[PDB]
């Protein structure tokens, strides 16, 4: 997305917050994907954790 | 009376020729050839279409293997595979491993989409031509009847016994093989049934849309589903037939030569103006008249007035018509220079009357025929300003 | 309504009475047929 | 229910059929030298007669009446 | 679009199923479009039923 | 290794040639085209048969004139006639004398015979010939598949991938123009649909069974009832297809050139032996054997025993095999003068086994190959005596 | 869980490969002739094409 845009609603209001940011999702290989598919070989991907620890 | 005639294969126009019969009054005629619909003799010789990765849903035997057969389904993929842990629905559900087999196996089957949109081969061979002829003939006035080519079949359809052709240019503009799809018809040198490698065209090849039978190169591969998953990895070139909707070649009815037109139908190739047709005509006797009841017209006289050196009907001239009797008075140039957009031509007692033409030669020295009588109309003509619209009247360029 | 192993579910592989199999972005109109393993 | 006509009298000559032959009624023989040169051969019988063949090296066939078609090597 | 991305929501759950496709719409004719238009001549394209008979 | 091969249209006799693969053991072939069915490309022009004239009950009026339209029924021929007094039950009916009318109509139509008895025109092209191709193949044994013969077909049916044709010989049995009945075959220049003289064949001319519209140029004149009494003289033709029975020509199964059978299915001309075939074949790399099992047979010798100079394998050759290993050795003679029957021998250590052939030459000097050892089986053959039964297996002759 | 172009169309020719090719996706294809002389290639792919 040329963009990102974020918000909640707290209820009674949307009250969202956007901003500009350039990004892409390349993935790692020689294919240049748009998108993360269901199968194909694993490889090494930099990637950020689901965790808090 | 036979008439005889050498004729320009050109769809859209009459070719108002005269029956000279010696001893009866002539008749014009107005032959337009409405249409040159073809239909070769061809051959289906296999559809195709995208496959569909009809996966059977694979085997998972929990301790031990499970030793896969070569199924004779088209192209019937099936690989036995070891080392799996399959997740489903309750973590994984096989005890074992390592033991834990997983026997995937995948087939190619036609689309639902091969039934209705799918590509379509052929060995193509010559056919034979037709025609649905317009004569609105002489004092007839009306045949509007489908024919045929070949220089021996008549068609009693009106009052007139017809024979066409065969003509001398055999220009099939389908080539010997052709792919069709919907209606774009491509003249492609398909590689054939039974063979078609995987991506390009024809990866599937079934003889028709029932033919439960086919040849599928699609490259099949099937590789183990990853990390103790049910899943089904068919790594597969996505069709050829997918291919050639966005990387094919243009459409016949777009790339042709000499004129043609194209239809999902008979497979005709109409209005293909090119060559001449001889064509011969068995007039009905009744239709004729007299010769000495038409006005004779000679001790005339012949003029344009305003000729314009073009396409449509620009060309005019008097006639200072010089009558015994007074009638109809058939008219044609028999010199191909001058096309005359009336076949006949009013008369009081040697009146006189403009008719309309197109010519192609600076100074048109035509002959007219008005019902035996000739005449010079020479003269010079004019050229036009304003060229931008459908096809001509004209067709009669030559040296000038 | 079946249920099958759904490759991106959300998070990742789940098994989604829903999962998506034989996609068909075929047709011309905006459409496509799916089938979820889900009956509905 | 039909037709039949009795069976030739085969007789061996050098690339060549002699056929003594004898029918019960009219019957069309013919043959097909099977050359590209075709050179057949039409004739109803119905008068007991002996007929010849010039066979050629690559055969010959042979049709009396609608008995199935024979034919023959004559190298 | 380079997926496809399916969902219901039972009510508690979002409850979602994603896939990997290749999409696109051509539309019949010699313009490429991206999207159907509200005008236009009708021809012959290929297509989904409404129905269920 | 894909053994291209020309080779000779014949129909009921193998052609074991042998894949000389650089690497591996050889394999011999055993290609017979067990069949040369054709179906050309072809066109139904018209049905014809005998016509029927389903003559229309006539009118009687009985005092003045009924004048008669022309209905379009086909052929619909009408003549009003006068001057009757009907004898009909009662003496006459009609009270008047003169004024006592009689309109006469008959029309034309197909036979009941004409859906199941009728002759059938054509206007043929060339289409594409097959074969259900048997190879006993190597150790295969088996295959018996149908097969095309245009130079880019396989048809991987047991193991094999052939390519076959085009042949050389392009000679379709049936001409342009064809008439089919039954069974018989006529390549008769039938006249056309539209068109065909009364007596003469297609007198009748349907399009097809179906077909209500049609050409019945029969001649069909109807005369006047006798002497006050109903009747109807229809004046007639018997049909074309009456004659064309009884005076007609014969069959193509019966005089056509280069060896071909007929039949009214799909239109083939089977088994049509001309010419040569350029045939090639991919052998599935599993069937071979690897060079390094088959015994190597050199330091042998061979020679003819009762060498017969003829067509059945009469001829035959001991020869002193000088094997290394014990086993099976493919076989085969390069040269086309000598055709074996045998296309594998079986060896003990350096036995010595016969084998049938067939030769042309009286002094066979023809090259042997059991399985990469070439040796000339030179020798003098004797002719036999006992020559009428079908077609040889020979088919080598040549300069000798 | 990541990326995999279909498979090529491997096609023989002397000393060529011809490859009818057809990826999914825009796939950076390249060689490396073995020789000291190195000639690589590089070319992402994401039309079908035959290439030598």
């Amino acid at each position: 997305g040329d963009t990102v845009t974020v918000g909640f609603h707290d209820g009674p209001n949307r009250h969202t917050c956007t901003v500009a940011h350039k990004v892409e999702f390349r993935p790692v290989g020689r294919e240049k994907y748009r998108h993360p598919p269901e199968h194909g070989v694993e490889l090494p991907c930099n990637r950020y954790t689901h965790k808090r620890a | 009376y036979e008439h005889t005639a050498v004729m320009p294969n050109k769809v859209g126009i009459p070719y108002k020729a005269l029956v000279e019969r010696p001893g009866y009054a002539p008749v014009h005629l107005q032959i337009q050839l409405v249409n040159t619909r073809i239909i070769p003799s061809t051959n289906l010789e296999y559809i195709t279409c995208k496959y569909k990765t009809k996966v059977p849903s694979p085997v998972v035997k929990c301790c031990g293997a499970t030793q896969c057969t070569s199924k004779p389904h088209p192209d019937y993929q099936c690989q036995v595979f070891t080392g799996v842990y399959p997740f489903m629905w309750g973590g994984a559900y096989c005890f074992c491993d390592t033991e834990n087999t997983q026997m995937s196996e995948a087939y190619v089957e036609r689309s639902e989409e091969c039934s209705i949109d799918h590509a379509k081969a052929y060995k193509v061979h010559t056919g034979t031509v037709q025609a649905m002829v317009n004569i609105t003939y002489g004092s007839v006035s009306w045949r509007s009847a489908d024919v045929y080519v070949n220089g021996e079949t008549p068609a009693k359809i009106g009052d007139a016994k017809l024979i066409i052709g065969p003509l001398s240019s055999a220009w099939s503009p389908f080539d010997n093989k052709v792919v069709v799809y919907g209606h774009e018809v491509y003249n492609y040198d398909f590689p054939e049934y039974g063979t078609g490698k995987a991506g390009s065209f024809g990866d599937l090849q079934s003889r028709t849309s029932t033919s439960n039978d086919l040849y599928a190169n699609t490259n099949l591969k099937l590789q183990r589903p990853q990390a103790g998953i049910v899943h089904t990895p068919f790594t597969q070139a996505p069709s050829g037939f997918e291919r050639w909707k966005r990387d094919k070649g243009a459409p016949l009815n777009d790339v042709a030569p000499f004129g043609c037109s194209i239809a999902l139908e008979p497979l005709r190739a109409e209005n293909c103006a090119v060559g001449s047709i001889p064509i011969s005509i068995d007039i009905p006797d009744a239709a004729f008249t007299r010769i000495s009841e038409t006005p004779t017209v000679s001790d005339l006289e012949c003029k344009i007035t305003e000729c314009t050196y073009a396409s449509d009907f620009g060309g005019i001239a008097t006639v200072a018509y010089k009558s015994s009797k007074a009638g109809n008075c058939p008219i044609h140039s028999p010199s191909g220079v001058a096309v005359i957009k009336e076949n006949d031509v009013t008369l009081a007692e040697s009146g006189s009357f403009t008719f309309h033409f197109s010519t192609a030669n600076i100074h048109p020295a035509f002959k007219l025929q008005v019902c035996t009588s000739a005449v010079t109309c020479k003269g010079d003509c004019k050229p036009p300003k304003d060229h931008i619209v459908d096809y001509p009247a004209q067709h009669t360029e030559s040296f000038t | 309504p079946y249920i099958a192993d759904c490759p991106n579910c959300g998070h990742s592989r789940c098994d989604s009475p829903i999962a998506i199999e034989e996609v068909r972005g075929d047709a011309h109109a905006g459409v496509i047929r799916i089938q979820t393993s889900a009956m509905f | 229910i039909a037709t039949l006509a009795p069976e030739p009298l085969v007789e061996h000559k050098h690339r060549t059929l002699i056929l003594h032959l004898h029918p019960d009624h009219p019957t069309l023989l013919t043959t097909r030298s099977l050359g590209s040169d075709a050179n057949p051969t039409r004739q109803w019988i119905e008068r007991p007669t002996t007929v010849n063949f010039t066979v050629t090296g690559e055969g010959l066939e042979y049709t009396w009446g609608n008995h199935p078609p024979k034919r023959v090597w004559a190298q």
